[PDB]
DNA sequence: AAGTACTTGA
RNA sequence: CCAGGA
DNA sequence: TCAAGTACTTTTTCCGGTC
């Protein structure tokens, strides 16, 4: 038995079209914008950036080691050991997609702090631009906004080249000093 | 990209478990079932959030049988890759043919033809590297790739790479 | 309305006239059931197999074969409510004893 | 017993009956199915890759399926298919296909009739989707022409044009598998006097019926998805498998192939002998006649029971077995196989009475208890009880005949070496004997009643006759002038529950049939009760006593 | 054929029965909405007898020296002469006898006394007069206003269908109607004192009883009422050997909704 | 022995509905086939061992579904097929009512 | 839909199916080694050992009963009334 | 409503639906000579409102399909000139009950 | 043996 | 089919 | 147009031999 969602569409014998996924923002009929939570309640697609995922991934596992361990009652390079001291704690261990997951994302966050990923967050999400890019953005960085443009090539006429060049600015101005 | 996707998964608990700990060993079971898992719908589910609040519902009696099926409705983080999708990544094994990129859950293999002509191939070195006139890409480098496609394939998904267009190859 | 009345009239004489006795009730449905259509339903393959109620349960009965055809021909839907359905489906039919479902609640479990 | 799946199991919710596209067919299929021989490499005994087996299901009992893995217990058929050379109509469709084409435009494929019609806007408003083309048809049988232009929606005087085509149309008969019209014609006004008269080939009615509109065919009774009306005509005909077809294998080397591979083989070389007709130098008329048998052949393997009598007799004279006739009511799949069953925990005696039995319970022969077996879950509270049955044996009365393992293999305790020194484990099944106080299911046919099947308490007995209660007979209606009874043994925990819970003999005692008992004292219990019940009637010390300690609850006094 | 046109009808939770389309057949099973076991014929008194008989049985007349209940029958029968406020309680009780009267004799025309309803009151009373020891001297510690409003509450408690609304709530008195004119006619005040002489203990006893059996008496939502119709039609049809067509052949008829029928006849 | 139409029948009178589908299927023919999501046939080439599902011509090598039915139902939904007429079987509804 | 426990209409007592079937499914679950809520006062019988539990409303069971239009009211064995 | 003696050609049957909102009977006098609702066996059918109906639907949870139906040239359907979708409460005496209220919707 | 469904002559 | 049993 | 004829349909409780 494998996982459902909350998308519940009828396909009735009509099997096809199932119209190729690339970021002229075509993503799967699962990764549309338009989602539901169990609530019912109709809410936009969670777009991550690699350290927004870190973050998300370590405070998810921390909170379950509280459970763990209640339930039983009756620098990077540093947090990279750190990390692999969590997950032998929580996750599965055969589980080595997330062990490398971890470590990939420690080594490629932008912002380590929460407070950097608030900010990024915001300056980011006002754009109006579409949560994949609004990640990709979070995610690659870039100087020249045709870099930006180049990469990720949604964008296109989505955002003025200044405003872009603005932006990348004051993501490279929050970038955690590592 | 990277996801969090609601998601609910059916299980069918033997009633021996039927005691105070099935919630306990409920959110067991999903965690063992869902977690680490790759599908071609949802990609690779990664972790379970928010474990104290899974929601169990009530578990219907399956007649002929004495096992109770819950629909366990739970929330966690996803990795699709598509196609377009530009990603950073550190080589993993290179060869005669391309070099392999590790982009977190996944690889993302590059052909010595997705590359720019100058990158050639160099056998006669520990690890065996790709030489430019000015780069070189070996096992611990880190590149810049553009998905050109997936490939879903049981319990991961792979996919091809080139790093010959403008803005992408080593970092 | 009055042609109910008659028509358990009459099936009530055939039971009484015998010198038996058949609760209200059961006669009563029977009268009810060749009713409620608005007319008079026979229990043939005519009347009553010739209803809304689903091919599985209808092929059961007399015309099979044909009523099978007939709800290939016109993409007919079975609900599989009915108790022929159920027994053809090897399934518990919704009949007394599932007429309802069964939970175990973690809340009452955890209680005792 | 069958193997484990991963696949999520569920319950069928909804049936969606509809019609097979070829496309459908030849998508589903494994094989095709272009040699009328059933096996034999050449003589060689083994499948042939062109009839029964060209990937299909499979035979040797031992010797897997080639498409899936699995092999007989496990593996359902595969289906296969089979180009027809020409299109076909299928037997049972042959009617509506007929008012099909009285419905609609025998060259344009529009209906006869439309919006414009009131009656016909009326009869298309009908909801009820077999009511409606109903109604569409007893409207559209009698016009005869297609129609260019007709009244507008207020005045006679100028004529609305609505779709094209001014084409008359045929006066549609069928004349045994062939449907042939008769065209009203013209020819000085007149004509006829003496009309066009030609048979309506497959392939045109098929071109009519493929241009018939998605909003006119829906209008008729026909869904575009499950059931466009285009596939009432047969062009790939799907090859059932080997399970619904099978072999009587008797002996070694010795065949005795299914009525419908036979009938099957009969449309494959109807289908070849027309291919090559055709392809060849076709003589027109060869054709049409090889045609016509290939008609025939597809007709007369679903339906063999047509009205045009030739029976498609197999050489023994004995018509060949139609599907048709294989689901035909009372013996024969739904009612005979599905509403029916054969069943195993079921068996059947001469019934005789018993004054000392109680009135819920049943005298089993011991050989009937030795036979009959219920699977008990090995576990904490009967594990010892069990392990002494167990031990027992056989052969015993309060025995075993198994024991199931977790993992799934059957132990025989009739034949393992391990029958003495075998070990129970919880959550094992011992198969054990029934035994006194069981619930079981008693039966006496016919079974116009509720109260005809009854639970009763086993009482394991001596002597070869199921006793009952003298009672308990009037529900029945069993005497023992040599009637016999059913007797059905619960499997499971719930099942059990169900029987001593809603169908117990007590139960039953007032009955809702005439709201009351449905049981009472009889013969000599009713002849002795007056008799001992009389004023004159005494009894001495003596007997009073005997007749006290009679009373099973008899308070002492 | 009865049980294949029958099958599929059973009572769901609601009370109603319906096919497997959900179509309504009936509204409450059988009308009544009670399981046919639990039903046995009684006699409805109110219905027969004469005008004048009715009255010696049931009128209560506090305000005639005649016509009181004699204080030999209860205890407050001195207190009780005369009580203007009381006599309107009197008067509803026998006001209510009469028009149930009038409709009993509306619904069974011929004055047929006998008919099948569940709870077996007259049993119930059998009981409380040898469960508290009746003594047919002594005088009953009953008030008017026990026994009047007593029958009153318990009417009120004989649940067939629950509902909280107009459609419903009328649906429950409808179901309810027959046997309460049997209620009213078994535990009228004069009957309650004079006939069976119980206590006030003994009276709380039967009307919890009557409470009980009945709530035992409604059927079961999952009862397949359909195949049990057909089956109770069925068995004695198997048991069958002006002259007008009878029997076997003429259940033919009927269920074949023959249309060229063998005996037609009018009664004029 | 045959537990026939009118035995159904008593059952059905009784309320026995796990009864029943004991009778009808562990007592008697019951079987397991994999049945397509999309068409709702027999189709499923269940290679169970290997875990490979496919339901070719869905080109659907995800959603199937297994189910428990008596053999005589297989057959007879094998025979309605053989016959051109399609018992697609769905494991959840779109109806209501 | 499910109806709210406030909004509940169907009878506050068990049916003699829902009873028959709670009966039978934990006798059955008894039966397959599930933790018995109850003292087995020397009990072995997992049909007598769910009398037991059902004597004492010790069973945590919940009755889904449908409506003819697909509604549905839960009612807990502890809650329904057992006249039967 | 039209009481005519014998007959109505079809000319004049043919005017009948030509004017509406507003509708028009024909009855022929010779049926009407007797009331068929006197009758022994004729319970008292009585015609709901829209809102009345909505409410009798709401309260059962129907849809029009699951009602009985009285058949719209019933003699019944006709004596109170009930329309396609009109609803009748039948108020029928009871051997079981007393009083028995039934429903029944028009054709 | 008794129907529906359809066809045929006045 | 044929012969029989309740 | 409408009576009367035509085709064709449909059932019937449960449990050895000889072929
Ligand atoms: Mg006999
Ligand atoms: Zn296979
Ligand atoms: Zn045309
Ligand atoms: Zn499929």
């Amino acid at each position: 038995v494998s996982t459902s969602t909350f998308q519940t569409r009828r396909r009735r014998l009509k099997k096809v079209e199932e119209e190729e996924n690339a970021a002229t923002l075509q993503l799967g009929q699962e990764f549309q914008l338009k989602q539901i939570n169990h609530q019912g309640e109709e809410e936009e697609l969670i777009a991550l950036n690699l350290s927004e995922a870190r973050l998300v991934i370590k405070e998810a596992l921390v909170e379950r080691r509280r459970a763990f361990k209640r339930s039983q009652k009756k620098t990077r390079e540093k947090e990279l050991e750190s990390i692999d001291v969590l997950l032998e704690q929580t996750t599965g261990g055969n589980n080595k997609d997330l062990k490398n997951t971890m470590q990939y994302l420690t080594n490629f966050s932008r912002f380590r702090d929460q407070e950097t990923v608030g900010a990024v967050i915001q300056l980011l999400k006002s754009t109006g631009l579409h949560p994949f890019e609004v990640a990709q953005l979070g995610s690659l960085a870039c100087d020249t906004a045709d870099e930006a443009k180049t990469l990720i090539p949604s964008l296109n006429n989505k955002i003025s080249d200044d405003e872009l060049e603005r932006i990348l600015k004051e993501l490279s101005n929050l970038e955690t000093l590592y | 990209m990277f996801f969090i996707k609601d998601l609910s998964l059916n299980i069918t608990l033997h009633p021996s478990f039927f005691g105070p700990r099935m919630k306990q060993y409920l959110k067991t079971k999903l965690l063992e079932e869902v977690e680490g898992s790759c599908t071609g719908k949802f990609g690779y589910i990664l972790c379970v959030l928010d474990y104290d609040n899974i929601d169990i519902q009530r578990g219907r009696i399956l007649p002929t049988d004495g096992s109770a099926e819950f629909n366990v409705k739970y929330r966690a983080v996803v990795f699709k890759p598509f196609k377009g999708e530009v990603v950073d990544g550190t080589v993993v094994s290179c060869s005669q043919h391309g070099f392999e990129v590790q982009v977190g859950p996944m690889k993302v293999f590059v052909t010595k033809h997705l590359m720019p002509q100058d990158l050639t191939f160099n056998a006669g070195s520990n690890p065996p590297s790709y030489q430019s006139s000015e780069d070189v890409i070996t096992i611990k480098s880190r590149i810049r790739v553009k998905i050109e496609g997936c490939i879903s394939q049981v319990s991961s998904i792979h996919a091809i790479g080139s790093i010959k267009e403008d803005y992408l190859g080593a970092i | 309305e009055a042609g109910r009345a008659a028509l358990y009239k009459e099936v009530y004489n055939v039971i009484a006239s015998d010198g038996s006795y058949v609760n209200y009730r059961h006669m009563a449905l029977l009268v009810d059931v060749m009713t409620t259509q608005g007319g008079l339903t026979s229990v043939t393959r005519h009347g009553f197999n010739r209803s809304n109620t689903g091919a599985l349960m209808r092929c059961s009965f007399e015309e099979t074969v044909e009523i099978l055809f007939e709800a290939g021909a016109s993409a007919e839907l079975d609900d599989c409510r009915g108790v022929s359905e159920n027994v053809i489906l090897g399934q518990m039919a919704p009949i007394g004893t599932g007429a309802f479902d069964v939970m175990i609640d973690e809340e009452s479990l955890v209680k005792y | 017993g069958q193997q484990y799946s991963s696949a999520p199991l569920r319950t069928v919710k909804e049936v969606q009956f509809g019609l097979f596209s070829p496309e459908e067919v030849r998508a589903i299929s494994v094989a095709k199915i272009r040699f009328p021989e059933t096996m034999d490499e050449t003589q060689t005994r083994a499948k042939i890759g062109g009839l029964n087996d060209p990937r299909l299901g499979s035979i040797d009992r031992n010797l897997k399926c080639q498409t899936c893995q699995e092999g007989m217990n496990e593996c359902p058929g595969h289906f296969g298919h089979i180009d027809l050379a020409k299109p076909v109509f299928h037997v049972g469709f042959i009617a509506k296909i007929k008012k099909v084409c009285e419905c609609v435009c025998m060259h344009c494929g529009k209906l006869l009739l439309d919006e414009h019609n009131e009656l016909m806007r009326q009869a298309l408003a009908i909801k009820d989707s077999k009511k409606r083309f109903a109604a569409i048809w007893t409207l559209c049988k009698t016009k005869m022409v297609c129609e260019t232009d007709v009244p507008s929606e207020d005045d006679p005087t100028q004529l609305v044009s609505r779709g094209g085509c001014g084409n008359t149309q045929p006066t549609i008969r069928k004349d045994g598998l062939k449907l042939v019209g008769s065209w009203k014609k013209d020819r000085a006004t007149g004509d006829a006097d003496e009309p066009e008269l030609r048979v309506l080939s497959t392939e045109e009615i098929l071109n009519i019926f493929k241009h018939i509109s998605v909003k006119d065919f829906t209008s008729l009774g026909f869904n575009e998805v499950f059931s466009r009306p285009e596939w009432m005509i047969l062009t790939c005909l799907p090859v059932p498998p080997p399970p619904v077809r099978p072999s009587i294998s008797f002996n070694e080397s010795q065949r005795g192939e299914d009525d419908l591979t036979f009938k099957l083989a009969d449309i494959l070389k109807a289908n070849i002998s027309l291919e090559t007709l055709e392809h060849n130098g076709a003589p027109h008329h060869a054709i049409e006649e090889a045609e016509s048998l290939l008609q025939f052949h597809v007709a007369t393997y679903m339906d063999n029971d047509i009205a045009g009598q030739p029976q498609a007799l197999q050489k023994s004279g004995r018509p060949v077995k139609s599907i048709r006739a294989r689901l035909k009511g009372k013996e024969g799949r739904i009612r005979g196989n599905l509403m029916g069953k054969r069943v195993d925990f079921s068996a059947r005696t001469v019934i005789s009475g018993d004054p000392n039995l109680e009135l819920d319970q049943v005298g089993v022969p011991k050989s009937i208890a030795k036979t009959l077996t219920y699977p008990e879950v090995v576990t904490p509270y009967n594990i010892d009880r069990l392990t002494q049955l167990v031990r027992n044996g056989p052969n015993e009365h309060p025995g075993a005949k198994y024991v199931i393992r977790d993992s799934g293999d059957r132990i025989d305790l009739r034949y393992s070496k391990r029958a003495g020194d075998i070990q129970l484990q919880y959550g094992w099944k011992v198969e054990r004997h029934i035994m006194d106080n069981d619930p079981v299911l008693f039966n006496r046919q016919p079974s116009l009643h509720k109260m005809s099947m009854m639970a009763h308490r086993v009482k394991v007995i001596p002597y070869s006759t199921f006793r009952l209660n003298l009672s308990v007979t009037s529900p029945y209606n069993a005497d023992f002038d040599g009637d016999e009874m059913n007797l059905h043994v619960p499997q499971s925990e719930e099942t059990r529950a169900e029987l001593s819970q809603l169908c117990a003999v007590p139960l039953q005692i007032v009955s809702p049939q005439s709201n009351k008992p449905c049981m009472g004292i009889v013969q000599d219990t009713l002849c002795g009760i007056r008799k001992l019940t009389l004023r004159d009637t005494f009894i001495e010390l003596d007997q009073v006593l005997n007749m006290l300690y009679w009373v099973p609850d008899w308070d002492g006094v | 054929r009865l049980v294949k046109a029958l099958e599929d009808i059973m009572v769901h939770y609601d009370n109603t029965t319906r096919n497997s389309l959900g179509n309504v057949i009936q509204f409450i099973y059988g009308e009544d909405g009670m399981d046919a076991a639990h039903i046995e014929k009684q006699s409805l008194d109110t219905i027969g007898g004469s005008d004048a008989a009715f009255e010696k049985r049931y009128r209560v007349d506090l305000l005639n020296t005649d016509h009181t209940l004699d204080p030999s029958l209860l205890e407050s029968g001195s207190e009780i002469l005369g009580d203007l406020k009381l006599q309107v309680l009197l008067d509803e009780e026998y006001k209510q006898l009469v028009k149930d009267r009038k409709f009993l004799r509306e619904v069974f025309v011929d004055g047929e006394a006998n008919w099948p309803l569940p709870v077996n009151i007259r049993r119930i009373i059998q009981n409380a007069q040898q469960t508290f020891h009746i003594d047919h001297t002594k005088p009953s510690d009953l008030t008017i206003k026990d026994i009047v409003l007593g029958v009153k509450d318990l009417q009120e408690n004989l649940l067939v269908l629950r509902g909280k609304n107009e459609i419903i709530q009328n649906a429950q008195r409808d179901a309810v109607t027959l046997f309460c004119c049997l209620l009213r006619s078994r535990l009228a005040t004069r009957r309650v004192l004079q006939e069976y002489r119980l206590t006030k203990q003994a009276f709380d006893w039967v009307l919890s009883n009557i409470e009980a059996q009945f709530l035992r008496s409604v059927v079961h939502p999952g009862e397949m009422v359909g195949v049990l119709a057909a089956q109770s039609i069925g068995e004695p049809a198997t048991q069958m050997t002006k002259k007008v067509t009878s029997g076997v052949p003429r259940l033919k008829e009927i269920l074949n909704v023959a249309k060229n029928m063998k005996t037609p006849s009018l009664t004029v | 022995l045959r537990f026939g139409e009118m035995e159904r029948d008593c059952m059905i009178a009784h309320g026995a509905a796990s009864f029943l589908k004991e009778r009808l299927m562990e007592a008697s023919d019951a079987f397991r086939v994999h049945i397509c999501g999309i068409c709702g046939l027999m189709t499923v080439i269940a290679k169970l061992n290997h875990n490979q599902f496919e339901c070719k011509g869905c080109d659907n090598k995800i959603d199937i579904y297994q189910i428990h039915i008596p053999y005589a139902a297989k057959l007879l939904f094998q025979e309605l097929m053989a016959m051109n007429i399609t018992p697609r079987l769905y494991t959840d509804r779109s109806r209501d009512f | 839909k499910a109806i709210p426990k406030d909004q509940r209409a169907t009878t506050p007592y068990m049916t003699k199916y829902e009873r028959a079937r709670i009966l039978g499914t934990r006798a059955l679950q008894i039966s397959m080694n599930a933790p018995v809520f109850v003292d087995l006062e020397g009990e072995t019988d997992p049909l007598r050992i769910a009398m037991k539990e059902l004597a004492e409303k010790k069973i945590p069971l919940v009755i889904r009963r449908y409506l003819p239009d697909g509604s549905f009211e839960d009612w807990s064995v502890e809650e329904l009334i057992v006249d039967l | 409503i039209f009481v005519y003696q014998n007959n109505i050609t079809p000319s004049a049957m043919k005017l009948v639906p030509s004017i509406p909102p507003a509708t028009i009977e024909t009855f022929n006098e010779a049926a009407l000579v007797v009331n068929i609702t006197h009758h022994e066996l004729v319970p008292k059918h009585i015609r709901l409102s829209s809102d009345e109906k909505r409410e009798l639907l709401k309260r059962y949870r129907l849809k029009e399909s699951q009602l009985p139906r009285i058949q719209r040239a019933d003699p019944v359907a006709l004596y109170l000139g009930l329309k396609r979708g009109e609803v009748v409460k039948i108020i029928r005496k009871s051997e079981t009950s007393g009083r028995y209220a039934s429903y029944r919707i028009c054709m």
